[PDB]
RNA sequence: GAUUCACGCAGUGUUAACGUGCAAAUUACUUGUCAUAUUUGAGUAUAGGGGCGAAAGACUCAUCGAACUAUCUAGUAGCUGG
RNA sequence: UGAAACUGUCCUUAGUGCAGAUCUUGGUGGUAGUAGCAAAUACUAAGAAGAGGAAAAAAACAUCUUAGAACUGAAGAGGAGAAAGGUUCCUAAACAACAUUACUUGGAUUAGGGUGAAUCGAUCCUAAAUUACAGAUGGAAAUCCUUAAGAAAAGGAUUGAAAGGGAAUAAGAUUAAUAGUUCUUAAUCAAGAGAAAUGGUAACAUAUCAUGAACUUUAAAAUGGAGUGUGAAAAUCUACGGAAGAGUUCUCUUUUCUUCUUAACAAAAGUAAAUUCCACUGAAAUGAAUCAAUCAGAGAAGUGGAAUUUAUUGGCUUUGUAAGAAAUUCAAUGAAUUGUGGUAUUUUUGCAGUCUUCAUAAAAAUUAAAGGGAAUCUUUUGCUCGUACUAAUAACCGCAACAGGUCUCCAAGAAGCAAAAUCUUUAGUUAAAUAGAAUAACGCAGGUAAGGGAAGUCGGCAACAUAGCUCUGUAAGUUAGCAAGAAAGAGUAGCUCUGGUGAUUAUCGAAUCAGAACUUUAAAGGUUAGGGG
RNA sequence: GUCAUCUAAUUAGUGACGCGCAUGAAUGGAUCACCGUGAUUCCCACUGUCCCUAUCUGCAAUCUAGUGAAACCACAGUCAA
RNA sequence: CUGUUGCUUAUAGACGAUGGCAUCAGAAAUCGGUGUUGUAAGCUUUAGAGUUUCUUAAUCAAUACUCUCGGGUAUUGAAUG
């Protein structure tokens, strides 16, 4: 509801191009749930795979 | 109350168009126009009431009739 | 594109409401070219617009209530709220009262059990709250009929 | 309302009748000052005393 | 023409809000009342030295110790301003 | 600058000289980019259209679709009417102005479209009341009279109600908008046209039947309120047997949820409740009966009948209508099913008696019957008018899209005594005089508080405090009815059990009361809810 | 007013006395049970009324983007005598 | 040099102002310390009044035992890294 948020919450923001103009960027802030916050740290996440 | 919250409650007509004046001064209840002066025969005319002499009289109207007949 | 007047116009074809209309997110074109009532019709076969279900209203929670205080399970002195009478009403408990009591009279004078004179004597006492119940009345006529025949 | 008599709705239609505007023609006859309607009225503007 | 609660209604208090206001009398809580001397719609009757009033000189279209409107009327002013 | 009239001298004439009159009319400043655009819980994300979210976060972005989150909470912010409004209704184009920002939105601009009746109302009747010819009065306009004055009207003139009376229509579907009005199907009503009957003891009964004039009478239309009991239908709840679809499913759940329907008008397999009459017989040892009552030798109870009412025929189930409709599913127009109950609550609707009045709670149009005895199935038509829309925190009255006012109909679940407060379902809406940042003083609204406890103050003003239910108990005073919920004291939760209150011959069903162990944070108090003397 | 009483303290309240400026009998006199959003006094309980103020929340107020009035105004605006 | 600007900046603050740092800038988690509350969810203790159902296995059962000084929160105006 409005009144109550999650106290931690874990985002996976990706840097990419814009579909119309190649050389303007967007990102997409996106949701990853999980078990628990504890020895969650900054991951990057590049995939790089075919 | 006696100002904006007794207005509420007018919604019943006093008068109605009158059929020989042709103005909104027909009262229902006293069964006489206020304007005309209706079923009585002579149209109501007072001489207090001059601006109200200049308004509907002789020559304020078509003079269908009358036009030719001073014409002629 | 406004679709107004393409949910309002299927609200009336699919006999709900306009919260119940469920119009494609994606076929926006398809659905504006919709302009009358037949068209709408159409699209509602095509399963372009559906129906959309009423949100559940479960009665499991009210049930196990009334299943725990069949047990009495609630019916305590800190949950009751009105008087005696209002819970249950003297007068009607009354009225029921002799509506057994007097039926059992009937049926016990129609059997032979007991005589006019008898039935009448005990339908005054029977009015004028003597027996509590019908195993009260019941033991008063087996007693009174042991002194008919003594 | 919805009951009416028979007069009362014929000149109730001649008002409708009578809230319209200067033909674009008429305008761009020689010598023309009339270019709007004074005499025009709106039901929530005001009301016709009828 | 008992005691109370409810839909409604009123207007006891805060002499609260507002007081170039939502409103030329309203809002919030509190209070009182909430069917027979009750509440209410429409029709109809009563008109200005008149009407109506469980009576406050109260009400009679935001106008009342005598309505509104037009004429007498450019009423009169030993008084005020120019 | 301006582009067609004007000037000097002398006499004559005057609407002849303005800084004021709270002067009149018009225009314009400071105030001032200031006060404000703060009642009605609230919006967020993705996409589409659009010039109209850009960017060094310019932190906000109108409209539409989907998803999330929500509010009105069914005496609604739902669905419909009367008055009032009058085209505000629908669609398309378009946004100069208006809706205290903006708008692609609009109840705003432009242009078209939209209101279908033999059965709904007006039309018909009269109520309070109102108005005519003749008559009476008056100087006068005019007033009186409404059947009394009349050579007027078998009998008394006109108007007066879209809430009073009243001949007759329902279901499904359809439109961008009208629908008891159109289409399909199925009916109904009115005005036409083609010596004169039986049956039952009786109450009374017979697909029109089975003649019935003048005249007269009776009845209907047509009549207060309260409270109690009860028949029936609907809604809600629930038991049983399934069919179809949906939700949940790592923890379980033979689980939770939705649909399983039916009109007007008629028919008569089966079968109810209540009241009033009829035949037999004659009641006392008085009976019969209701929740209460109430009834009987001018005649009870019992048996056997008759009639009326019960939202159309005849009340309920059932039947024709009629499953071919509609609803829920499945497939790519075609296929599946549509039992039976309840000794539960509410609403509606009748019925039966009781109470109450120094209150007794309308009339006519129209219809039927009686007393009387004068006389000897088919088919046709059904005219005039209203019909769109709001009916309100935006269409009505208040100068307005004003927190004010304005008559009604339908009405789900939880919980509780409760149509109370609180939450949700069907339906509606997320916008309703603009937002973002910071989180200073002084404010408006809601709160809390150490120790003391009215010492504040004109004054316990404002706030605090008591508060539901059960048991015990209750003073002086008194018009003997009350005071009285006086005052005062105790109990209340959860889990597992036990017993009482019925119907039919072991099963079936209702919430209500009382009692006992065990446990805990020791229990009316989330909301609602008397301070006392 | 004088006497009791209420309080530590009573121009207040209650109860008495009465030649009462100027009470008094349907201009009604006396008497109140029940009732009262009527006026006055005293007790218990409770509390920010107060000792004596502290702190919390929402809405504004502050600043900004859009929009944007009004009362008032002879001219104006530092003091002492 | 100074100001704007950035750290949604603080020892400051209505707004300005003021104070600090600005590439060895800053921010972020995570980790440890330090606090608040009171023993999380799952399975076991026949904990357990009792009723069911086999027949002396089960089931249901407020509350209670072990795992548990547990679980959750913790700058937001806390303190290391």
């Amino acid at each position: 509801g409005i009144r109550s948020v999650a106290d931690r919450i874990r985002v996976r923001m990706a840097r990419l191009p814009i579909e119309g103009e190649e050389g303007k960027f967007y990102t997409l802030v996106s949701y990853v749930p999980v078990a628990s916050f504890k020895g969650l740290v900054t991951k990057t996440v590049e995939e790089a795979e075919n | 109350t006696k100002g904006t919250s007794c207005r509420g409650t007018r919604h019943n007509k006093t008068h109605i168009l009158c059929k020989r004046c042709g103005k909104r001064s027909w009262h229902l209840q006293k069964q006489r126009c206020a304007s005309c002066g209706y079923p009585d025969a002579k149209m109501r005319q007072y001489a207090w009431g001059y601006k109200a002499l200049r308004r509907r009289t002789q020559g304020t109207g078509r003079m269908r009739h009358l036009k030719i007949a001073l014409k002629r | 594109v406004s679709l107004k007047l393409q949910k309002r116009l299927a609200a009336s074809v699919l006999k709900c409401g306009n919260r119940k209309v469920w119009l494609d997110p994606n076929e926006t074109p398809e659905i504006s070219l919709a302009n009358s009532r037949k068209a709408i019709r159409k699209l509602i076969k095509d399963r372009l617009i559906i129906k959309k279900p009423a949100a559940m209203h479960s009665r499991a929670r009210v049930v196990e209530r009334k299943q725990a205080k069949i047990l009495g399970r609630h019916t305590g002195h800190g949950k009751r709220k009105g008087t005696k009478n209002a819970r249950t009403p003297q007068k009607t408990l009354w009225i029921i009262r002799m509506r057994v009591l007097r039926r059992l009279l009937l049926k016990y004078r129609t059997t032979g059990k007991i005589d006019k004179h008898m039935y009448h004597d005990f339908y005054l006492k029977v009015k004028g709250n003597q027996y509590k119940n019908k195993k009260a009345l019941m033991e008063s006529i087996f007693k009174a009929l042991e002194e008919k025949k003594l | 309302t919805g009951h009416k008599g028979f007069s009362y709705k014929l000149k109730l239609g001649k008002k409708i009748h009578q809230n319209r505007g200067v033909p674009q023609w008429f305008r761009m006859k020689t010598g023309n000052t009339i270019n709007y309607n004074f005499k025009r009225r709106h039901w929530n503007r005001r009301k016709m005393g009828m």
